[PDB]
DNA sequence: AGTAATCCCCTTGGCGGTTAAAACGCGGGGGACAGCGCGTACGTGCGTTTAAGCGGTGCTAGAGCTTGCTACGACCAATTGAGCGGCCTCGGCACCGGGATTCTCCA
DNA sequence: TGGAGAATCCCGGTGCCGAGGCCGCTCAATTGGTCGTAGCAAGCTCTAGCACCGCTTAAACGCACGTACGCGCTGTCCCCCGCGTTTTAACCGCCAAGGGGATTACTCCC
């Protein structure tokens, strides 16, 4: 499936520009994909844990915000 | 009569208009309870056209229907008054929001320029949009097949009861239904000042509030419903299942489950678990065998047939059988979208190459014409007898092209016997509780 | 690692800003000291990685400042 | 029926900047901000009551919470605003 | 039965002392909620809301905007040292970042 | 001969474009599919609100943008202008993710 | 009043804390940088520890007040 | 009171296109990185002295616990108006285009 | 220093959609009275925090001095940037489906 490759090289470039980065080793791109999914693999499992424990068969915006808040990355704008 | 109709009323309908006008001008409500297919949907238009021509009320009129009838209303309203302005309040929520822009609250009586005179909507929409149906006031309301209201515990009774409507008219096929308190809910709905909560007295107190003509006295050219209760027989697979399932009654003491589980295998054993060939599939149901034989005889006869099913999964199994043979067909059940209902009914009525129409008992039973069929087969029967009667009279109807015949595929010795026996009992009871024109 | 008495006096000196003539339970001093030693040890670890990353072996003030900046302490 | 701080945020906005609007997405962040800081204070006030073995969340609990959760000058200004709001609620009813 | 006037009006606040009383009860933070505790808290919530919107209204004015935007909240919150410390672990939806280019990255002579 | 900006000039022009802006920088549909994949790894036949995958995207992008800053400081702390994987690995170890 | 007791965490003590962190060699400018770190830390612990103390209208700071201050870190 | 049909709504999936974003190729430049020389700045060892640590003595602030009651919040029913959902509109902001000003780079 | 040209800015115009205000109403906030109790108050106990003295010796400091290592310099080469080309899949719209949740009917059991 490998939609992690859908996080393309120009997108990781654009994110590094906003992060203020001038010059990027071509090895950075595969490292950045590995770091992004390890993030998602924690937030979604907690967001799903909320949907499961609250007995709904859909994932809502607020499930994510609780999942983020519980790991210290409070997000304002999506409820919260 | 209002010349606005661009149509004649029939003799009996014109006296019906006079009754409905008399109740309105005397400030009281009533039930138009004429037999199925006599034209209650037309008398309903005639009174609006009179309120237009005689008093210039021109609405707002609310007209609440079962969903499969909503296109019957939209079209026939446009036929029986070409100049009426009709709001079709149905669709997705975004579409209703666009439609609701025309609900002018500021005039309690509509000008003839007003963007509608009459509004057609589903019995589900009046409860789903109740907060929008409140904050509005109606000069008249039709409930287009009011046996939907017969449960006083139904929300669509609680809601439509209080719509702030100056007069109300119910149309019904036969109002008596299961019992008398289920009649009182319909009587209380029209006149809650009078009725609130012996069977000789009723005929003399319903007479002012009901009109109840019958198709022996009316449309005499509609020759009688020829009927053949078939009393066909199980096949070996079904009776192996039936015996294994009837054993459960002996172990019991769960009929609330088993009557469905019995009737499932009464219909076709593949509904319970699937078998690989049409020879087995046709012959392992006693009904489907006798149906396939009769459908061959009918198609050689040039007949066109309506089949009613109680279980929609049997409409799928029947649709396999039909596609594994030479038969062109339509399907209409409660899973279809309303535009598919409009078009499939129009398609069937358009062209005689279509042999068979599959209809679900309720979704397909209530109130739109199928007057170019000639044969009705109840592959399964409704356990309330009144709903099978409406289904029969979707064929046996004004404009019916040819002598109707009706078949019912009773499986001897099964739970199907109890059901048709009790439907036979209940239709007798319903003629204890009514006999007489009313007025 | 830190001498106990000069840490007490450091605690007293700092506390006098917030409320004059507070008292400190003897166990409360040790709870502060054992947290400060653990905090400084754990920061010097993070600075040593900064030195080693910049190919130094000698830790330097810009290593402390990078450690704190990435930990979000500044 | 949901509940929002939007009407109260507007009535603060129109005091500090009577000319200035707020977009719905910005108002969303104001709701999230009020919810998050209300719960952060109430959480500390709960713990301060719990630590003291007290059944009551007093204004004293919220004062000590505010002096923990806010930076030094926001703390003092907020403590000032809070102490006079109560002092005017007292001497009324 | 006297003419009711809101606990907010008596406290002198826009923020709802009523909701803050209810929500301090519904959350079961403690068994009992004082009468003034919702007042003190509702005052701090109102004050901090004014701190955000004052600086964000200035930033909106700097952008030549009439109307506050999540961008302007982020700029205000990060420019002010204390709001930045109060919100140093909060992500603001569509906030973006502060413009900041490290000095070494700018071009040489 | 074509005119040509020097190496690193348009990197600065790009920094001044993606800073000073708020647009999402990861394409919407690819992120949805990656999220649905990771969801399948945990619970099949889930569903997501649109605002849930938006909320999840905003948190991710802010995490990556904020991470790059810490790696840029690691790169710039060594003699380098170029970030390398060992800078991500140091940054995440100083943060305590690693 | 007391003064300059931040010079009570001596340079050998900073060596021990750095060697326990694995440091091999220490710039002579680290020793003052370490004090600017320890002081800013220990101030904001004690600020909360005292705020927890005075809330109970007491005057000794307890180990529990320290624990709640650290728990706020 | 149960179980199945009917109907709404809202999410997922597919199809087509259109164009904006990703991928690919290629020259060259300048930044990564290994190598070198020096010099100064940090680790080491010794003699010095300083005060941290321990054992011991003395006092009183105040932590911690009990008793007694009344001020204050929990609980309920009746009253009402502050706050929410729905509908409308016009003006703020974006988006475009075109000429003006700025900035970068090779000469 | 100049210049050419690309990139960034500005000024006015267009239009669309969402911000700001109005309307109906509900139900959540407020008024009034009751009643229980908890924690604010006065009072006793004695823990342990603070202060001081005197001794011991291990820890801290100042200094000598050697060499290990930080830093600026030089050379190279490789690899990531800037720009044109090629191509692919993201975006948009419209239609289908299915699923699930609420409601309604009818029968059996109590
Ligand atoms: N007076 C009339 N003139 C022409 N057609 C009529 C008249 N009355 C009834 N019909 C036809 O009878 C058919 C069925 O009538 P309807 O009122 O729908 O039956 P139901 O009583 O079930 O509603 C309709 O197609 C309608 O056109
Ligand atoms: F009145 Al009918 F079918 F009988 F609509
Ligand atoms: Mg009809």
């Amino acid at each position: 499936r490998d939609n992690i490759q859908g996080i393309t090289k120009p997108a990781i470039r654009r994110l590094a520009r906003r992060g203020g980065v001038k010059r990027i080793s071509g090895l950075i791109y595969e490292e950045t994909r590995g770091v992004l999914k390890v993030f998602l693999e924690n937030v979604i499992r907690d967001a799903v844990t909320y949907t499961e424990h609250a007995k709904r068969k859909t994932v809502t915006a607020m499930d994510v915000v609780y999942a983020l808040k519980r790991q210290g990355r409070t997000l304002y704008g999506f409820g919260g | 009569q209002p010349k606005l109709l661009n149509c004649q009323l029939k003799e009996y309908q014109l006296k019906g208009l006079n009754w409905l006008v008399n109740l309105y001008e005397q400030g009281i409500n009533g039930i138009l309870a004429d037999e199925m297919g006599l034209g209650k949907t037309v008398q309903s238009i005639s009174v609006m056209a009179y309120l237009a021509e005689r008093y210039d009320i021109w609405g707002p009129f609310l007209v609440v229907a079962p969903a499969s009838t909503l296109h019957n209303w939209q079209q026939e309203v446009s036929k029986f008054v070409p100049d009426f302005k009709v709001l079709p309040y149905w669709g997705t929520a975004a579409d209703r929001k666009v439609l609701r822009k025309f609900w002018d609250r500021k005039h309690t009586t509509y000008k003839k320029d007003s963007p509608f005179h009459v509004m057609i909507t589903s019995y589900q929409l009046v409860v789903s949009d109740v907060a929008y149906f409140q904050k509005m006031k109606w000069q008249y309301m039709i409930l287009d097949e009011a046996q939907a209201i017969k449960s006083s515990q139904s929300s669509r009774w609680k809601c439509l009861l209080g719509f702030h409507c100056r007069n109300r008219l119910l149309l019904t096929g036969t109002p008596i239904q299961n019992n008398m308190q289920e009649l009182w809910a319909l009587l209380h709905f029209i006149m809650p000042s009078l009725f609130d909560s012996q069977l000789k007295r009723l005929h003399m107190i319903l007479k002012p509030f009901m009109l109840r003509r019958v198709k022996k006295h009316v449309q005499k050219e509609l020759g009688d419903k020829i009927e053949i209760d078939v009393f066909c027989e199980l096949s070996y697979r079904q009776r192996a299942m039936y015996q294994s399932l009837r054993n459960q009654i002996s172990i019991m003491d769960t009929l609330m489950n088993l009557v469905m589980q019995f009737r499932k295998v009464c219909n076709h054993p593949d509904l319970f678990e699937r078998a690989p060939s049409m020879a087995r599939f046709v012959t392992d149901s006693g009904k489907l065998a006798k149906l396939d034989e009769l459908l061959r005889e009918l198609k050689e006869g040039g007949h066109r047939v309506l089949l009613y099913f109680q279980m929609t999964r049997m409409i799928d199994l029947m649709e396999e059988y039909l596609t594994y043979r030479n038969y062109k067909y339509c399907r209409l059940d409660g899973s279809t979208k309303l535009e598919d209902r409009r078009d499939t009914v129009a398609d069937f009525q358009t062209r005689p190459e279509i042999f068979i129409f599959l209809l679900s008992t309720r979704a397909g039973g209530l109130g739109i014409n199928l007057t170019t069929a000639d044969t009705v087969i109840f592959y399964d029967s409704d356990w309330n007898p009144t709903i099978d009667s409406q289904a029969m009279d979707r064929a046996h109807r004004l404009g019916q092209t040819k002598q109707v015949t009706v078949y019912r595929l009773i499986t001897r010795g099964t739970i199907e016997e109890r059901i048709r026996k009790r439907a036979l009992q209940k239709e007798e009871v319903q003629r204890v509780v009514i006999t007489g024109t009313g007025s | 690692l830190i001498r106990k008495l000069p840490f007490q006096r450091l605690v007293r000196e700092i506390a006098q800003d917030f409320k004059t003539d507070l008292r400190f339970q003897s166990s409360a001093v040790m709870a502060l000291q054992e947290a400060c030693e653990a905090y400084l040890v754990g920061l010097f670890e993070d600075t040593n990685l900064c030195a080693i990353h910049a190919k130094r072996v000698t830790i330097m003030p810009k290593d402390i400042q990078l450690a704190r900046r990435i930990r979000g302490e500044r | 029926r949901k509940e929002s701080y939007s009407v109260y945020v507007y009535k603060v906005l129109k005091q500090v900047h009577p000319d200035t609007g707020i977009s719905s997405k910005a108002m969303g962040i104001m709701n999230s901000f009020v919810n998050d800081i209300f719960e952060r204070i109430a959480g500390e006030a709960s713990r301060l009551a719990h630590y003291n073995k007290r059944s009551t969340i007093t204004s004293r609990e919220i004062q000590t919470a505010v002096r923990l959760l806010l930076p030094g000058e926001l703390a003092k200004h907020a403590v000032s605003e809070g102490t006079k709001a109560v002092t005017k609620y007292t001497s009324s009813k | 039965r006297a003419k009711a006037k809101s606990r907010s009006s008596r406290a002198g606040l826009q923020f709802p002392v009523g909701r803050v009383h209810r929500l301090l009860r519904k959350g079961n933070y403690a068994e009992r909620v004082g009468a003034g505790a919702p007042v003190y808290l509702a005052a701090v919530l109102e004050y901090l809301t004014a701190e955000i919107l004052e600086l964000a209204g200035n930033a909106a004015r700097d952008n030549k905007k009439t109307r506050i935007i999540p961008r302007h909240l982020q700029l205000a919150i990060r420019n002010d040292e204390e709001l930045n410390k109060l919100l140093g672990r909060v992500t603001i939806a569509q906030g973006g970042v502060l413009p900041n280019i490290q000095a070494v990255l700018l071009p040489k002579k | 001969k074509p005119h040509r900006y020097r190496p690193g000039t348009v990197a600065l022009r790009e920094i001044r474009r993606y800073q000073k802006s708020t647009e999402l920088l990861i394409r919407k549909l690819p992120f949805q599919r990656l999220v649905r994949e990771i969801a399948q790894d945990f619970k099949t036949d889930l569903r997501f609100q649109s605002s849930a995958v938006m909320a999840l995207q905003e948190a991710c992008e802010a995490y990556l943008v904020g991470l790059f800053e810490d790696t840029n400081l690691c790169a710039i702390h060594a003699k380098r202008v170029t970030i390398m994987p060992k800078d991500i690995q140091l940054a995440r170890r100083i943060r305590g993710e690693r």
